[PDB]
């Protein structure tokens, strides 16, 4: 035969099994960092699938064994965008850095077998799609709740249609106009309390939100909000038609969501409903998620008296 | 023909019986003879006991032959050269299986051959940089340890590991004379933090423990 | 398996009857060779009549 | 007459014994 | 029983809470399915065809778990919640689910790509099922991108696969038929030319009703050229289905157009070619009449 | 019946 | 508003539990009030998150004068730990425990 | 701790090698007898002793006092919780304070815990000390074995181990060595006996 | 101090050549 | 983006198209 066996020395039928290494696929994951620190680093949030556990990859479609075709790049491809947190990472050594085509993606280099996943998946405008779905289901919200929130009008401004992926400056997509005045506190980030809604006031409200695509260095979105707002509200060329407001960060890749501004009463739990609800309702970030799992090839097998099971050594609580 | 042979006497002067047997490498030196000093070590080392009197009197040092190492390369060798049509799983699979190979072959021997260990070190970096080649970079960064390593179930490509492993390093001269010792320790490859890989020497079984393994457990169940 | 012959034949050795011993001048000498080709010189006569004497 | 295991439970004892 | 209760009766009484209870009941049973049986399909559908209008707030609930179906391993649960999509298609929409049945049109727009024969056959179902309620003009995702998708399927030389591919071209072209373009229609036409050899008698005779449809949207002298060199061939069965579709084209598209070819072929000296002619006058007078 | 008791004294049925 | 509350408290309890009284699942009477510490519990996202379909008159708790009194006339929002299994783990089981308090617990809920 | 000690042994490829990744790593001071603890229970849930733990724990009371203090105490927690284990784990253990002693990292004082009367040996603890002296006699020889069995020196702690003063655990001791096969040492003890009325 | 110990260029070797003592010398 | 493909849907190198098949 044309090939090397390099177990010519033994058969595991009249010599038994004479090696086990199923400790060692346990012991690297405890070395790598173990599941956790190992899906740190790659597109498994932005998948949005709620636990690892159900995680399956595809378990010959058909007989040109022959054809010149060759290798068919589908397996490399789905490596590459799997890991793509890492290998498209921001702290690098040389590389010329340069925007994707109609997003906010920047590489640092060219991969082209990891350009090409990440161009099919944001094809059709999807980015600016999807921020246009986010401000609607926002202006919605407000349009609604009016009457609490002491809102005359609500303003969406017809939108630049290249705001979303402008990453160096700042239109504004929320005008909120007040009934009579709202007093507005100093800014700070949508999960902290104390707020004394007492420092200006003003019938203007301007509401920012900002798709970025994280990576393994960067995924960190509260920072990402505070330095982008101190710094879009205190530049000279982001048209702000008011100085009071909030910007809302989103990471499309870990699917997180933040926030950072001036605030007046309601605005916290209203927004923090909204964001914990879009998150989860809306379409556009549906297709997005569906499109980067068609890209994975990934699929959940999952589906869908107790205290037999409850007075267990399983401490279960009762609220 | 005495080229191709090799003889080797044991006297009054040479205490050392050296041969060269399937594929190792072995060097028998019994307590009589002038072992002065001795130590029980690294499993390098058998000892060979007197079936009658049940002590034990001679120790074999065992060696890879170095054609079995010349072997193992060009194995590497052609898994490089043949795979430019092949997907990274494919050349991970094929370098698994070389190195399980050679590993679950040698076992002992493998750890006293100063020679194999770089060996293995330039070999396993040769496939992870085909690798990298394989998207368009070679950047340290952009390919952390984590991407060869992570199981195929979460993803990785699955590499077996035995290039983390620190080379022990002593004092070229004597070390071409005397069989000093180990004072330093050279380092194999490069991972992203202390990370700690684990390695496959340390869940394969050493032969001279399977031996009396084997003869107790055949011998009980009889 | 070839390991376990490296292992018997070290412990083999080693179980010789006075095998170590050097007082008389005794000498221990290992051989290890190759027939350097016996697969091209075989003769298919001579074969023929050697293998008729076992099938 | 019906042993075949026990032509293949020596054959193991054959191959597990060390003597010397 | 509920089924043939409310089927029979109408559910007019049903209050709220109870329609609610109801309505989650439901998607417990469907998930939990563990047979392939039409039994929580039909329950399914019947218990929406009666609700009406009246079921409105649970679309996130119905879909996301759907959907979350449509992501699993085993091919039978996919398979199951593309065809409760395919039931539930037109209250998708009647209740103005944007968000919602554009989810499902772009969704699927992607499983397209499926090679489990009996998840695509189910797919090619529900996206035909949506297609009937949305008339593609005012949808979110349209048949604009879904047809060029569909063409190079046709050619997929399986018989189940092949009989909803060429059910789902036949009602684009159908009723579709102008957000796409007449090139487009003539590659889809020269792929139709060798669905005539499937060795199944549905997806024949769907091939030659949807070579009617093409017929209206493009002008058949380019159709009935590349039929009568069919004709040409041998092994029969396929000669008579290139002549029944002769027929059809000449049907729809008016015999004039299409005797004076049919005629001046009947002097290619050649039998097949000459009995394929007359065969064909056959059909057509049966199907004109009067 | 003591299943419905039961169910009873446990919760809701 | 109130159920973020209940959601944020729960979350800084978790935070100041000690590692072996850290919870497993978590049961609340209100699956409506789910959802908030769903999105509360992030730093601690080992809990099993459920709302019982099994419902404990722990209502009835606020029929007792000791619980009720302390409540009632506290003043500022705080937390207390009491064992209502006072002497009954010695001689009888948990599931007995439990028992004989869900007994008492419909008891004084119902009447 | 136990984490990242397993993880540097199942990194490393040998004892020299682990214990300068363990030095190489800090840690506080406290735990240093556990360190050796440690190793210990790590070849105790081995596939089959190799002395790489042993040698690995000799080569930290070789670089300090504690672990050797640590090992006294090792030693005598072992022989409390001997039958603890199953037979597989015992051996180990055996040849683990086997190893200890003929590499001198455990001092032979040690046997002043051992008191070879039947009624407080545990069957456990005889096949114990029976897989101990199989390795030692084995390893070190019979010849140094007996002679270092035989000097005063240590006989003190010995005492246990070899009965002269009370006959019925002499009888009971001397038949265990010699069915262990040690008949020098027995039958010198057996004539000591004979002389003794 | 290069005391006749690690490679002479760390350069094709897979290896940064970073060289250490050997903590357990004693 | 293999215009031919993105435009007609067809592209006459099939898998070795080293572009993107991409009709979007
Ligand atoms: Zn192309």
């Amino acid at each position: 035969v044309l090939k090397q066996n390099p177990f010519w020395w033994t058969h595991q039928r009249h010599d038994g099994k004479l090696w086990n290494l199923n400790n060692y696929r346990t012991d690297m994951i405890q070395a790598l960092g173990g599941v956790e620190g190992i899906l740190e680093h790659t597109l498994f949030k932005g998948t949005y699938f709620p636990t690892w556990e159900g995680l399956f990859w595809e378990k010959w479609k058909k007989l040109t064994n022959a054809q010149r075709s060759g290798l068919n790049q589908i397996p490399n491809r789905r490596f590459t965008l799997w890991w793509s947190p890492t290998i498209n990472r921001a702290n690098v050594y040389v590389g010329f850095q340069v925007q994707l085509d109609l997003t906010g993606i920047f590489m640092h280099g060219k991969i082209p077998t990891l350009k090409i996943s990440l161009i099919q998946i944001f094809r059709a405008h999807l980015w600016q799609k999807i921020h246009e779905s986010i401000v609607m289901d926002l202006c919605q919200v407000f349009d609604q709740e009016l009457d609490a929130l002491e809102i005359e009008t609500v303003q969406k401004e017809t939108i630049h249609p290249r705001k979303s992926y402008k990453m160096n400056s700042s239109c504004a997509d929320i005008l909120l106009f007040a009934s009579y005045k709202w007093n507005v506190s100093r800014p700070s980030l949508l999960a902290d309390s104390k707020d004394v809604m007492d420092s200006t006031t003003t019938q203007k409200y301007w509401i920012d939100i900002q798709l970025r695509w994280g990576d393994y260095d960067s995924h960190d979105i509260e920072r990402y909000a505070r330095a982008k707002f101190l710094d879009y509200t205190t530049d000279n060329m982001s048209i702000y038609p008011s100085p009071t407001g909030v910007l809302i960060a989103i990471d499309l890749a870990y699917n997180l969501h933040s926030a950072y501004g001036n605030w007046f009463p309601g605005s916290k739990p209203l927004i923090q409903q909204a964001m914990a609800k879009i998150m989860k309702a809306n379409p556009a970030l549906y297709v997005l998620r569906e499109r980067i799992r068609k890209g994975l090839q990934l699929y959940s097998s999952e589906p869908t008296q107790n205290y037999g099971e409850l007075f267990s050594n399983q401490i279960i609580w009762f609220v | 023909q005495w080229e191709n042979s090799f003889v080797s006497v044991y006297s009054k002067d040479n205490p050392n019986l050296l041969f060269n047997m399937c594929g190792f490498e072995c060097r028998i030196l019994p307590k009589c003879r002038t072992s002065y000093e001795e130590f029980t070590h690294k499993d390098g080392v058998w000892n060979l006991q007197n079936e009658v009197t049940k002590e034990r009197t001679a120790q074999c040092f065992l060696r890879v032959d170095d054609e079995s190492m010349q072997r193992f390369h060009n194995r590497v060798r052609q898994i490089l050269m043949a795979s430019g049509s092949t997907t990274f799983t494919k050349i991970v699979n094929k370098w698994n299986t070389a190195l399980i190979g050679l590993m679950t072959y040698f076992r002992e021997a493998v750890v006293n051959t100063q020679e194999l260990l770089d060996l293995l070190v330039k070999c396993e970096n040769k496939i992870q940089t085909r690798i990298k080649i394989g998207l368009n970079s070679k950047m340290p960064s952009r390919f952390p340890p984590v991407v060869f390593y992570t199981p195929k179930e979460l993803g990785g490509l699955g590499m077996l590991s035995m290039g983390h492993v620190l080379i022990p390093q002593s004092d070229l001269r004597w070390s071409k004379q005397t069989d000093v010792g180990i004072t330093h320790f050279r380092s194999g490859m490069s991972h992203e933090e202390d990370q700690l890989i684990p390695n496959l020497y340390r869940y394969i079984q050493p032969w001279e423990s399977e031996f009396i393994d084997s003869q107790r457990v055949w011998a009980e169940y009889a | 398996p070839p390991p376990l012959l490296v292992y018997k034949w070290c412990q083999g050795i080693n179980n010789l009857q006075d095998v170590w011993e050097t007082s008389e001048g005794e000498c221990n000498v290992m051989l290890e060779s190759r027939f350097e080709k016996m697969y091209e010189k075989i003769d298919l006569t001579l074969l023929n009549r050697l293998l008729r004497l076992i099938v | 007459p019906g042993e075949e295991q026990r032509r293949w439970e020596e054959a193991r004892l054959g191959a597990a014994s060390l003597k010397f | 029983t509920i089924e043939k209760i409310m089927g029979n009766l109408g559910a007019a009484d049903i209050d709220h809470k109870l329609e609610e209870q109801l309505i989650d009941g439901i998607l417990y049973a469907f998930q939990e399915q563990t047979t392939e049986d039409s039994v929580m399909l039909n329950g399914f559908g019947t218990v929406v065809n009666a609700l009406g209008k009246r079921v409105k707030p649970y679309l996130p609930q119905i879909c996301g778990t759907v959907l979350w179906r449509l992501n699993n391993k085993s091919a039978k649960v996919r398979q199951q919640a593309a065809d409760l999509i395919s039931r539930t298609a037109v209250v998708m929409k009647t209740c103005q689910e944007e968000k919602l049945m554009g989810h499902l049109g772009v969704v699927l727009y992607e499983y397209l790509g499926e090679e489990y024969p009996e998840v695509l056959g189910s797919i090619l179902g529900a996206l035909k099922a949506i297609v009937n309620v949305i008339g593609m003009h005012k949808m979110t995702p349209p048949i604009k991108d879904l047809l060029p998708r569909l063409t190079p399927i046709l050619k997929n030389r399986h018989e189940k696969v092949q009989e909803n591919c060429i059910d789902l071209v036949g009602r684009i072209a159908d009723r579709g038929a102008e957000y796409v373009s007449a090139r487009e229609w003539m590659r889809i036409c020269f792929e139709l030319l060798e669905l005539l050899k499937a060795h199944k008698k549905a997806i024949r005779r769907a091939t030659v009703n949807t070579f009617g449809y093409i017929a209206k949207a493009i002008g058949p002298h380019d159709v009935l050229a590349t039929l009568l060199n069919n004709l040409k061939v041998q092994e029969r069965q396929n000669r008579v289905c290139t002549t029944v579709a002769i027929a059809i084209v000449a049907e729809t598209c008016s015999p004039f157009t299409v005797l004076p070819a049919l005629m001046n072929e009947y002097r290619v000296p050649e039998l097949n070619v000459q009995n394929g002619v007359l065969k064909s006058l056959s059909f057509l007078f049966e199907y004109i009449g009067e | 019946t003591q299943s419905e008791i039961r169910d009873i004294i446990l919760g809701m049925e | 508003l109130a159920k973020w509350k209940t959601a944020e408290e729960v979350a800084a309890l978790i935070r100041s539990l000690p590692v072996e009284e850290q919870p497993k699942q978590i049961i609340v009477t209100r699956k409506g009030m789910l959802d908030p510490l769903e999105v509360h519990l992030l730093d601690f996202p080992n809990i099993v998150i459920k709302g019982s379909e099994l419902q404990l008159p722990f209502q009835a708790c606020l029929k007792v004068e000791k619980f009720g009194d302390l409540i009632l006339k506290a003043t500022e929002p705080q937390m207390v730990l009491f064992n209502l299994y006072d002497d009954w783990l010695k001689t009888i089981s948990s599931y007995t425990a439990f028992s004989r308090l869900i007994l008492i617990l419909r008891a004084l809920h119902v009447n | 701790f136990r984490r990242t000690i397993y993880l540097a042994i199942q990194s490393s490829l040998d004892f020299e090698e682990c214990a300068h990744k363990l030095l190489k790593m800090e840690f506080p001071e406290s735990q240093t007898k556990e360190l050796c603890n440690m190793i210990l229970d790590c070849c105790a849930q081995q596939r089959t002793y190799e002395k790489f733990f042993g040698l690995l724990a000799g080569r930290f009371c070789m670089l300090k006092k504690e672990y050797m203090e640590s090992f006294e105490g090792i030693f005598k927690e072992q022989y409390d919780t001997i039958h603890r284990l199953e037979t597989n784990k015992l051996r180990n253990v055996a040849k683990m304070f086997a190893h200890l002693l003929y590499t001198d990292s455990l001092p032979w004082s040690v046997l002043e815990c051992i008191k070879l009367s039947e009624e407080t040996t545990t069957s456990s603890s005889r096949i114990f000390v029976k897989i101990f002296f199989q390795e030692l006699c084995e390893y070190m020889g019979l010849p140094k074995l007996n002679a270092r069995l035989k000097d005063e020196t240590l006989q003190p702690f010995f005492e246990g181990l070899l009965p002269r003063d009370n006959p019925r655990n002499t009888r009971f001791a001397i038949n265990f060595f010699t069915s262990i096969g040690l008949g020098g040492l027995t039958d010198e003890l057996r004539e000591h006996l004979k002389n003794t009325p | 101090m290069y005391n006749g110990i690690g490679l002479p260029t760390p350069r094709g070797s897979g290896t940064n050549g970073y060289v250490q003592r050997n903590l357990s010398l004693v | 983006i293999c215009k031919d493909y993105k435009e007609t849907g067809f592209c006459g190198f099939g898998d070795s198209c080293k572009f993107l098949h991409d009709r979007s």
